[PDB]
This record gives structure tokens, sequence and C-alpha cells, in this order.
């Protein structure tokens, strides 16, 4: 009997902005803004999630949660997939992304009751992100030399490993930097020819053990058995390696070829036919000089037990994308047959051996000088499992920050731990009094949006707002006597833990953000708030 | 009168609910017109995330069950077929058309009247449509004043920050493509390609054509300066029988024995092309060499490619092959046997983009390619779904301003001016009718929504500005000159068209006056919803 | 934010609200306008019946919880004690008015534009009330143009067969109560009376006064000419001794002999009487002698008087009497031994309508009577009471003809030329404001309510008589003369309001236009419906 006006399409859902939709699309994103805050700083943690094939996903970083959690309102998903913009490119910075672009649509809800037009709203902040790229040129202090010193690592991967897991970045910095310096060659000042890339680290774990008991290996780690009674081969130098494709067996027809016996006559010679054929192109490899053959299908008995007199290492890898990864180190290349071992397509290894590191013996493959390898592997040890699989998605993170340091301002740094973005207020507000118009009331609270992040670390380490928030406006805005700002611009955000007054200077600790990292994350924080801004309707339809 | 499962509105309570159902539909494209307007999202059971201002897009993924918005979805249909533009402006003119009309129907106007001073209004703005019009020179030096036309679409469909982007683009594409004669142009010569990987800001103009499938060699050139092109048909790549069998030597002698069978048809052909970089380019520094080769390649022929630096490309797009013959110039050669120099074409500095997903081929920079491509970039994917809708939509806006020389101003100066002129018309001409006045009226009131509605998605007041432009318009009509009147959204004051740069097509304003007044006028002439056939 | 037992409405329902339910009273209102429009019948509960036409009658016994209607009423309360009629015109005009500012309200118009629009307006309403009025003579020779002026009151309230009887009766009852002189002149000298079983076309003026209580005897005269009217303020009823004593007899004729004592007290005073009758015109033909006597009368004097052919009369109300004494002349005479012949006042032919149930007694024909009397028979109640408020109206409507010197034709010739009138001059003047013209343009579009709204109870097109009218002033003009045009409701086409003799008071419309607009920019102005004290 009560009709219902303003829908003419059909029964699906109608998100119209008469009834403030656009308030209630934040709140929706407001509901998983606070799930983000609960992420970022060293206060975060690890969300249990329980997958509908009853699997368990325990990981710290909140864009690889996104992935994990079912997403209803299609508004989400605009910054979902504005997330992993920031996680494909820079790998870094997920957080900064979500937490701010949630807190530009809170600060914009005082200008859309306040009756600022919404267009007015997004020209405000393309404004304002204009102003703050020119300022985040001129905010550098330090730069990084791209000296690939093992020294010069600790700096940047300390504050990557930092709001993420605490208390281990003094012994997961040496772990990390050290498998960096192994896939970097010698150069300096180059930039034509790309080399770290986001293969080159791979991350094994194994129960047992600590942190500290952990060690860096210069190649791809294998955590399986050798498959045969060879366990190592010898320590002579450059050692031969063949990938083969083609199982091993004795060779047959490519259409069909199933062995059948229709006779005992047949038996006596289609047996022997296999001991001798095999062992006819087992003997021609070890001749030509290869101690490890790579067999990417099943082996066959017959084959395990000539490889044994032969002395040469067996080796499985049915995963293709780790044979990419073994091509760039030895050289070798996967062969479509058996029995050829073409010199010109073979690897070249210096060690190869098989030791016990975390109570189970594991065969590795490494090198010692030559045949330089462009892929590391790190090991770690642990006696806590949840932990130990939150470091390796905390080493992920780590290895995305290396490749940062490309020739897109790779060594332009700036302080980080809230001094960043506390910095940026009065730079803005010092541009609102500057630009006439109504452009001044979405330029100010532009600079408003960026206190979420001080605010977010201070009150999940337990300190009181009303305490630490004043002290942080005072650090970066002072009174000094002449021309020339001076003394402390190193003041920023500190999470205590222990005890303190007031803040501490960002140069005792040598925590940085990168440049390129935090520049890109302003423009897709500020893209992703003016696509949600811009939507006042949303049409969906029942599935 | 009526039988068992039966729902009929007559009377004026049909006019009542369709007038109402288009008041709904009217306020869903008013805050999307103008470049002030508003971007919607719509995802319809795909969960594919697509923002465009398009009234006609709309329409399109939205099943609306409202019989009034069937005729402007077959309105916006047929926009788009013609003007190919201007289907949100059309909706906003058969909307408020309908509001004005239907307090006229409470006053005791019959329907019809309305319908025939809405005809007797269409033929009187027709005479002010070609006194108001402009006529645009045909000569080729007007790119300057085509920037101004290409950015009247671009900032319509994106945020305003992408114009500036794409203005050189669009611009450029057009007038590269088209050459200048009276002749014609083609839309369907300029290629589209679409990458999700680099952001919108990057997107750049490619006046050559792209392909997608390269070689891969390690040794392969990175950047060839003035390179020949020449289109191979036979097959680089070993083959097999057509029933499934391989070659498996025992020994060294077996091996050249049963390989040379595979590689027979590719050295007699593979020979055959090293040979023409013998005779042509060998010595002669400053030129390259090119295969397109539409079948695979051996790993055999790329270390042989290798060691002469040639650009090798492997599985191309038939369609693409077309288009190289245009291009390049080159001639496609079914065989080597009869490959003559005079065959290979010509082509500027060849580089390929290097990307681990995808590879990129660029041919361009030719003396006369007679092609374009045009390369949108975006981080997401409703980002690409907007750019590729205001590209698509800028190239059909400014086809319109190339073959129709006539040209009008936007930003409200034709609304305003035909909605004044039309009510001081028919007072001191008299000529119409005296009770057909009122209906006149009706069509006279309904063309100030535009300019209403531009300053009412920016917030800025209605009644404000259009003060302001009528206080500018009797100035106008003092002084015996001519003076054009806009309304500036940007800044809120008025502003003169011409120097603003708002110019709308003329053909799009043609058809949205006639469009609008027979889909509105169908609708007033409804008494009766019928429902039967069940 | 809220209050126990309170309602509250915000934003601008609160005025949209109050709007639409002015619109209701609107529409009940708007049936009744006018001699077109209808005679609407209420219903108390108790039994009462009552048909009236007029606006603020309807209104007082109507109960409406809308506060909008309840300042309505209280805005007819004005009317009806300064104006007297088109109450209803007001009404019409604050409703219209309000439905033609809703639509500006929906567009975003601030209402103090609106008001401030309405009042500025008004302004200009009333320089062009004094050029539009026509400057009517002080002569008493008007009567022809007052006939006229009647039918424009009379036809409104009745069905048009009893405005030819009560033309005469409303037209000479002002005029002979009032002296030729500035002066002015007093209703309070007309006295209406009703008498039913009785059809309502018999209904007659009466020069003097309608006495109630009549003269019970067979053998009083009838009819009595150029009699004496005597004030006799003496009880003619039995009397008493004037001492306490007792009735004491033994046998019933001891009775009469002590009740004829105290008769004797009425005797002596009957005897002196009928000496004055001999002593003044006894004999003499063509002469009466007539006793009014306030006081009662004893069936013993009317023997005695019916002798002498005596008028007697008893139980007369004491508000009466005062009339009597102005009309004849004659002073009152509280003792008969006081009595003198120049006490004896003048009269006309005197006679007696004779009835069963009632009996009247015409004091009539009397040199300065200077009072009169509108006698209003009808058999129902409903006939009774529809004629009285025609009179009422129709006495007051010529009263303001009489004291002010300006007319203004009727039949929407104010309304339709003020509307045509303020449209081209704010064209011209624009010395206002540019946002006022919303609030100038629909204070003109809601003055053609009111020749709509007549034209449409007859049942004609009020679109049709709406374009003929301004053809018919815009050929005036161009003839350059002064040329008056007025809605014809019988013919359905225009007329000239002076040749029809359809007129209306200059004081009644000077209070409708301003009081229309004060009232119903009040209404405007409420920003929330407040619901407290319960």
């Amino acid at each position: 009997q009560n009709p219902n006006a303003g829908l003419f399409k059909q029964g699906y859902n109608s998100y119209s902005n008469a009834d403030g939709q656009i308030i209630k699309s934040i709140a929706a994103i407001r509901e998983l803004h606070q799930m983000c805050l609960t992420s970022m700083g060293p206060c975060g943690r690890n969300k249990i999630i329980v997958n509908h094939l009853g699997k368990i996903i325990i990981t710290n970083d909140a864009a690889t949660m996104l992935r994990e959690l079912d997403i209803v309102h299609p508004a989400v998903k605009v910054l979902v997939m504005a997330t992993e913009q920031q996680k494909i490119d820079m790998g870094d910075g997920t957080n900064l992304v979500m937490i701010l672009a949630g807190e530009l649509l809170n600060v914009s809800e005082k200008l859309i009751s306040m009756g600022l037009s919404a267009v007015e709203i997004i020209q405000g902040y393309n404004m304002a992100r204009k102003f703050t790229l020119k300022e985040l040129d001129e905010m550098v202090v330090g730069e990084i030399t791209d000296k690939n010193d093992k020294n010069e690592l600790l700096k940047m991967i300390k504050p990557v490993i930092s709001s993420k897991k605490y208390g281990s970045e003094d012994i997961l910095s040496e772990l990390v930097s050290e498998a960096v310096s192994h896939v970097l060659p010698v150069a300096q000042q180059a930039g034509e020819i790309p080399y770290f890339n986001v293969d080159s680290i791979r991350v094994v774990k194994i129960m047992g053990g600590s942190l500290s008991n952990s060690t860096v290996i210069k190649g791809m780690v294998f955590n399986r058995e050798p498959e045969g009674h060879v366990k190592s081969l010898s320590e002579d130098k450059k050692h031969k390696v063949a990938v083969f494709t083609c199982p091993l067996d004795i060779a047959n027809t490519e259409t069909k070829g199933t062995v059948l016996l229709h006779n005992a006559q047949e038996m006596l010679d289609f047996s022997k036919g296999e001991e001798k054929q095999i062992d006819a192109m087992m003997k021609e490899i070890a001749d030509m000089g290869v101690e490890c053959i790579v067999a990417g299908a099943g082996v066959g008995e017959l084959a395990l037990h000539y490889l044994n007199r032969y002395g040469i290492l067996v080796l499985k890898v049915p995963s293709k994308f780790e044979l990419r990864r073994l091509c760039r180190v030895c050289g070798a290349t996967p062969l479509p047959r058996l029995g050829a071992p073409t010199p010109e397509e073979l690897g070249l290894v210096e060690t190869v051996k098989t030791m016990e590191i975390g109570g189970d013996r594991v065969t590795v493959f490494k090198q010692e000088q030559g045949e330089i390898s462009r892929t590391s592997t790190i090991i770690l040890r642990g006696a806590t499992q949840n932990n130990l699989d939150d470091i390796e998605r905390a080493i992920d993170d780590g290895v995305a920050a290396v490749k940062g340091l490309m020739k897109p301002s790779g060594g332009k740094l700036l302080p980080g731990a809230g001094a960043t973005e506390i910095e940026l207020i009065s730079r803005i507000t010092k541009y609102g009094e500057r630009t006439p118009g109504l452009l001044q009331l979405a330029i100010k609270q532009f600079a408003v949006a960026f206190e979420v992040v001080p605010r977010t670390l201070a009150e999940t380490a337990g300190l009181d707002v009303n305490e630490v928030l004043p002290n942080l406006y005072a650090a970066h805005n002072v009174t000094e006597p002449g021309a020339v700002k001076t003394d402390h611009l190193y003041k920023g955000v500190d999470i205590d833990g222990e005890s303190d007054e007031g803040v501490k200077d960002i140069r005792e600790e040598n925590i940085y953000d990168m440049l390129a990292t935090k520049k890109f994350a302003i423009n897709v924080a500020t893209e992703a708030a003016t696509t949600v801004l811009s939507i006042d309707q949303i049409i969906m339809a029942k599935k | 009168l009526l039988n068992p499962k039966a729902e009929s509105l007559r009377r004026d309570a049909a006019l009542k609910v369709n007038v109402t159902s288009a008041e709904g539909l009217q306020s869903v494209l008013e805050t999307n017109l103008g470049p002030k307007g508003t971007l919607k999202m719509l995802v319809d059971g795909a969960g594919n995330i697509k923002l465009t201002k398009d009234g006609k897009v709309l329409l399109t993924e939205m099943q609306i069950q409202s019989p009034t918005a069937v005729l402007i979805a077959r309105a916006a249909a047929a926009q788009d077929e013609i003007t190919g533009d201007g289907t949100t402006t059309v909706v906003c003119l058969v909307g408020e058309l309908l509001r004005q009309a239907h307090r006229f129907i409470q006053e005791g106007v019959h329907p019809r009247i309305i319908t025939d001073g809405f005809e007797i209004a269409r033929k009187e703005s027709m005479k002010f449509l070609d006194e108001f019009k402009i006529s645009k020179t045909n000569l080729s030096n007007d790119r300057e004043f085509l920037l101004q036309v290409a950015r009247s679409s671009l900032l319509t469909k994106v945020d305003a920050d992408l114009t500036e982007v794409l203005t050189p683009i669009v611009t450029d594409a057009v007038l590269s493509v088209y050459d200048a004669q009276a002749d014609n142009l083609d839309l369907h010569m300029v290629e589209i390609m679409q990458m999700q990987h680099l952001s919108p800001k990057d997107t750049t103009f490619i006046k050559g054509l792209v392909l997608d499938h390269g070689g891969r060699h390690p040794d392969m050139p990175t950047r060839v300066k003035n390179a020949y092109v020449l289109i191979l048909n036979v097959s680089l790549e070993y083959e097999k029988t057509e029933v499934n069998s391989g070659f498996f030597y025992s020994s060294a002698d077996q091996r050249d024995k049963l390989a040379a069978s595979e590689r027979k048809f590719v050295d007699a052909k593979l020979k055959k092309i090293i040979d023409l970089k013998n005779e042509v380019c060998g010595m002669d520094p400053d030129k390259g060499f090119v295969i397109i080769n539409q079948k695979g390649i051996d790993p055999m022929s790329l270390d042989v490619f290798a060691k002469h630096n040639i650009l090798a490309l492997r599985r191309a797009k038939r369609r693409n092959m077309e288009r190289l013959q245009l291009v390049t110039g080159g001639e496609a050669q079914n065989s080597v046997e009869d490959l003559s120099p005079q065959i290979l074409g010509f082509s500027g500095l060849v580089y390929q983009e290097t990307i681990g997903e995808e590879k990129f081929t660029y041919v361009t920079e030719n003396t006369d390619p007679k092609s374009c491509t045009i390369l949108i970039k975006g981080s997401t994917h409703y980002a690409l779904a907007q750019t590729k809708d205001a590209v698509r939509d800028g190239l059909r806006a400014v086809a319109n301003v190339l073959k129709d020389k006539n040209i009008i101003p936007g930003a409200g100066a034709f609304y305003i001016a035909l909605s004044r002129y039309l009510r001081s018309a028919n007072m001191n001409k008299l000529g119409a009718k005296g009770k057909t006045k009122t209906g006149i009226e009706a069509f006279a009131e309904a063309l100030l929504v535009i300019p209403k509605t531009l300053v009412k998605n920016s917030g800025f007041d209605p009644l404000d500005v259009l003060a302001m432009v009528e206080d500018e318009l009797d100035d106008a009509q003092d002084s015996d000159e001519t003076r054009y009147v806009g309304v500036d959204l940007n800044i809120g004051d008025s502003c003169d068209p011409t120097i603003e740069g708002i110019w709308d097509s003329y053909r799009v304003l043609r058809n949205a006056i006639t469009g609008a007044t027979g889909i509105a006028s169908n609708l007033l002439l409804c008494d009766e919803l019928l429902r039967a056939g069940r």
C-alpha cells in the first residue's frame, strides 16, 4: 500500500546521493579503515583468515589480507584496485595509501555536510596535490649513493622491516642485505641495464633453531633429498649441470610406445634392452664431464642404478618456475631429448653439496666466484611457525624496496616515522592562505588529513592523544630568532615501548622513507579518494 | 470495463506517471552533464567497475522496467548512430520539456497543441540555427582552433587533468590520418591499443602501428633507426609430420641426417634472406632490415638473426599485416625464391619496449604511414574504460568538425540565446497562433535547463548566472555589433565562448532539437498504457 | 532532537505542506467564486442547514486543523469588517500565489526574494490601481448607474431570478435613508425582518417600520389612511387598587362590584384617550387615530377602541419603540392626564396584513421616516439565510460606492490589465533586481486566477477567453485609445465592462490586493511548524 519514489528501474539496489549514500559509502570504508589502523605500525598484528577450502593464511600485510577478504561494496573495490597499484609497482606503502585515502574521505565528510560542492572538493585536492609534489623534491635530506655496500643496505632495509615485525629488525636486516649483495654485480653510475629483479631472492623456511642461527646462501636452496646413493659431488671447480625435460628411461617413440610382453623371449630382450640403452646414454653424459643431471619428469628404477656408479648427482625439479631461476646461475638449458649433452647448452656450477641446516639434510645450489649468480636464497630458522610465516611475507616487501633504488628517484629519501606527514601540514597551510577563493576549504582539510598517521602510531602505542599530539605540532613548528630555520628538523613520532619524554630524533635510528615510494603513494591515494568523491550514485543488481 | 489480470492507466493519470518516471531518469543524467558534472559507477552482475558520463552507455548497462526510459533509450541509440555524442544533453532536454508541459496539462492544454507548438518552435529554431551558426574555414591551419574543440570534448568525460595530456594526442590523431583535400575522414584507420601497466598520465600517441608478439632473443637490438620492413609468409620454425612423430638420433652422424629434414625448408628460405642483407644494407650505414614472419621462428634462426643484428618477429596478427602493407609499403612475400628488393618497404626508428608480461614494437616515423594508433594507458580497469570512452567520443566529435563546416559555441551560448530569441520572436511577429503560444513558451522555458544544470553541478546559483547573462545579452542587443555571451563554470560569471574556446558541433545540436522534439512529443501523445499480449 | 508530545516538520517540507494545505482550501472555494459559482450547504450536526456563497460565512462554520487556513479565515476577518464583499476572491488570490511560488521554491529560490518580489509588485500595483480607476461623480442622479452596481452584488449570491426583484429594493433602501450631501450613510437604519410560508419572489420593500404584534379584533379597520400616531407608555391592562387590599365577596355578583372599582382606573384613562380623537379630526374624513401603546391591553379596551375604529397594539419591543419616535415623530406619553394633542404625530396609509399565525402593521408613508425596512420572505430556512446574506452584502457593496467617489470595472478588467501592465513594466523599468523578476512574474501570473476561475465555473475554456482578451487589448493599444475589456460569463467571449454594467468598488480591490499579498507573504515566511504547550 505504501509506494516508493525515486526508483524507476527494478527491485535491485539503487544508491543515490539524496539520502546521504556518500556518507554511508565512507562509513562502509570506515569499517575497513580501522582494520588498517591496527595493521600499520610496530604495534600491528597479523589476522587469521580461514579459506573456504579449510586453509589458514596468516600475514601482517594488509594488501595481502584484502585478497583473502570478500568485498561486498564495490566502492571498496576501487580502493582495493588502488591498493594493488602500490603493491605491484613500488611493492611498499600499501598501508599508507589505504589509510590516507580513508582519511581523505573523512575530512571531506565535514566539507559535504558544510555545503561545499564535491566538484570544488576535488578541485581543491588537485591543486593541493601539485603543491605537495613540488615540496617533496625540496624535503629530501639525504641521498643514497647506490654504493650497494652491506652497511648502506642496512639503512634502507631497517625501516622496511619496521612496522611489520618488531625486535627482529636487527637480525633480519643482516640476512636480507647479505642476499642483495650476492645478486648485484659490480657497477656504478650506470642505470641503462636493470639488474635486481623481484625473483632474485627466494625465501625458504625450516622448523627448529632461531633467527640468529640463520645463514644466507648465494644461490637456490632445495629442501628435498638427492634421491640416490650419491649425497653430494666433489669440490672440483666448474661442475657441469644438465637439465632434461625428457624422463630418465629407455628411448621410446614419441607416439604411444607402451612396453608389452607377449612371450618370455621378449622379456629378456626388453629387460636387457632397458639396461643397455640407459647405460649407454648415461655413459655419454658422464664422459662429457656432466656430474649433475636435472630431471624435470619422473625417473625410472634402472636410471638411478647407473647414475650411482658414474657418481652423478640426481636432482628433480618439477616446477618450471624454479627452472627459470636455475638457468640464470649456471647457464644450463632444458634439453628436449635424452642422451645428447650439448656443451653449448650445459651450465657450470662452482660448488654443490648436501648439508644439514635446521635439523634436516638439504641439497643446496650455490657458487663461489665465477659464473656469477643473479639469484640467491635466504634460509630462515625459528621455533615459532606463526612468526616464521610472517617473516616470509616481510622479506618479500623488503625485496621490492631494493627495486626502488633504480633511476626513478631511487637515491633520494625523506625522514619517516611520522616526520614527513606532519611537516607537510605547515607547508600546505602556507599555500592555503596564498591561494584565494573557495579552494582554501579543501586545501586546509587536505593537510589535516595527514594527522591520521601520527595519531594512529601514538594511539596503538598506548600514548595519550592529548599529550604526544600537541608535542608533535610544536616539534615541526617553532619560532627561531632569525631568518633561517635551524636546530632540529629531525623530530619524528616515537613509538616508545620503554620510556621517554616528548619525542626523539630520526637521526638516531636512521629511519627514512624513500621519495619514490612516498611521492607515488600520495598520487595514488589522491586519485583513489578522487574517484569516491566523484561518485554521487551507485547502481547495483542482485546476483 | 476490465478483464482479469489487467492494469490500465486512463485519463491524465498515464501522463502523470510518464512525466514522473521521466523525472527520475532526468535526475540520473542531470548530475552527469558537463565537465562539472558527476562521474557515476555502474556494475551489473560482472563485478566490473566502469565509470562513464555517456548517456547511452548508462542505459545499456542498466535494466529499466519503466516504459518511458525505453523510448529514451531508443533516442540515445539514434543519436550515437548519427551524431555520435551529446546523448546526455538530449535526455536532459526531453525530461525538462515534459515537466514544463505537464504543468500546462493541468491547466487544460490539449497535448496535440503542445506537440503543435513544438513543431512551430522547431521550424523557428532552424531559422535561428542558421543565423547563430558560425562558418569555419576548411583550411588546415585551424589546429589551434581544433585544440579548443578537442578540450571541449575531453573536459566532459575526464577529471580535466587528463585533458591536457590527451589534447595533443587527439588533435594530432585526426590531422595525421586525414589528408588535406575535400575528401573525407575514416576513424577506423586509427587503431586503439589498451595497456593496464603504466599510469594514465603517461599515455602517448603512436604515429605508426604497434604489434603484440615479438621475437625473443637476448642479443636482439633495442633500437634500430631507419629499418626496412619485409613481410614474410614462409615458416622459419621447425615443423613436424601431420601425424605425431619425432626424430631421435643415437649418434652424431644421425643428428645431421635427421635434423636436416626439418631445416631443409628452413635453410632454403633462411640462406636466401641473409643474402638480401648482403646485397642491400650490407655496407650502407643508417639502414636496417626487419622481418615480419607471421609464422614462428626456430631457435636456430635466432642465433643467425643475432649475428647480423636483425630484428626478429613471429606470430604476427593477420589484421595488422594488412595495415603494415599500407604503413610500410612492402608487399606480402609468399616465397623467398621470388623475393626482390623492390618488395622491401621503408620505415623509421623501430624500438621495442621491454616488459616482462608483454612486448611492443613501434613501426613509427614513416614517410607515408596513412595510419594512426592511440595507446591508452591506465593503472586500473575503470581508468581504461573511462579513457577509451573519452577517446572514442573525442574522435567522433572532431570528425564532425571537419566534415561539417559549421560550428556552434558552447557553454550555454546556443541554449540561452535560442530560449531568449524564441520568446521574443513570437511576441514581435505574432504569426504563429493565439492559443499555441502557451505550448511554444513551454519549449522556450525548457531550453534553459542545460545552462541551469551546468552551474547546478558546480554548486552555483542558476538564477544568479542567468540574470548576469541576460544583462549581457541586453547590452548586446543595444549595440549593433555581434557579441556572443556564455556561462563560465570555473569563475562563475559570464564569458565569451569564442575566446574561451568552448565549441559544440553543428550536426549534434541540429539533431538534438529535432530529436528531443519528437521523442518528448510521443510521450505526451500517450493517453493510456495498454497491457495485453498475455 | 525531539520533545515528547510534539510534532515538527523540518527543511522545506514544513512550507510545502502549508502550501499544499492552502491548495486544498483553494479548490474548495474555487467552485463558488463569482455569479457562476456554487451554493454550498454545511451541516453542524445539530440539525442546522445553512446555504451561503460568502467566503467568510462558510469559514466561520467550518472547523479546520490546518494552521494555514486558520490565518486565511483570520485574513477574511478584516475583509468583511472593511470591504464586506469579495472574501472568496481574496482566498483565490492567496492560494494561487502560493502555487505559482511553489514552482520557484522547488528550483532553489530563497523565499525572501519571493516575498520581497511580492511586496515590490504590491507597491507597483497600487500605482497602477490609481491609474486604472474611474472617478465617479457625487451626484445623486446616478441611481440608474447604481442599478448595474446592485446587480454586481446580487447576481453573485442568488440564481439571478431574485436579482430583478431585489434590484429596486436594495438600491432604494440606501438612497432613502441617505440625505444628499457629502456626509456618510448609516446602514443600521435599515431593518431586516423575515416571515415564512411565502415564496421568495414576493419580496417587497418597506419604506417604514414593520411591527410584530398586530391588533386582534374583528371590527378593527384593516386599512387606515392618514392617521395620527400616538406613543402611549401607560399600561392599559387590568389594574389593582393603589393600596394593598383584597376581594371579599359572598356571591359572584359582589365580586364584579369589587373588580369594577379597580376597572374604573382604566376606564378613567380610556375616557381621556377617546376625547383626544374627537378633539382633533374626530369626524373629519381621510383621518385616523392609531394607538401604539408599548404596554399591554386588557380585553375590555379592545372593544372600546374598536367602536371608534382605532388601531390598538400591545407588547411592543423596547428597541422598536425608539424607531417609532424618529419615524413618526410622536413623543412618549407616560401619563394619560398629561396627554396633549401636540404629542400626536402624522402618518400615511396604514394597512395591516391579516394572516392567522402573524400580523404585520405598516408604518409606511411618513413625512420624515429616516428609516427603511427590507422584508425578506421565504418558505424554507435556507431561502431566508441566502437572501439575507445577499442583502447585507448588497447594502455594504452599494455603501462603498456612494462613500468612495472612485469605481473600478469588474469581470476581470482590473486583474487581466494589471497582469499585463506589470509584465511589460518590469522589463522597461528594471529597477528592482534581476532575481526579483521571479517574484514579480509569479505575482503577475497569480492575478490571472480570478478571470480563469470565473469562466471555468461557466464551462467555457479559460484558455480561449484569455487569448481573445489579450488579442483585444493589444489591438486597443495599436489604435491609441482607452478601451476596457472584461470576461463575459454568459456568452463566453470578452465584453466591455462599462457597457455590461459590472463594477467593483475601489476600496474592495484596494484591500484585496494588499491583503492577499501580505497574508500570503507571511505564509512563505514560515520556516517550521512547532508543536508545544501540550
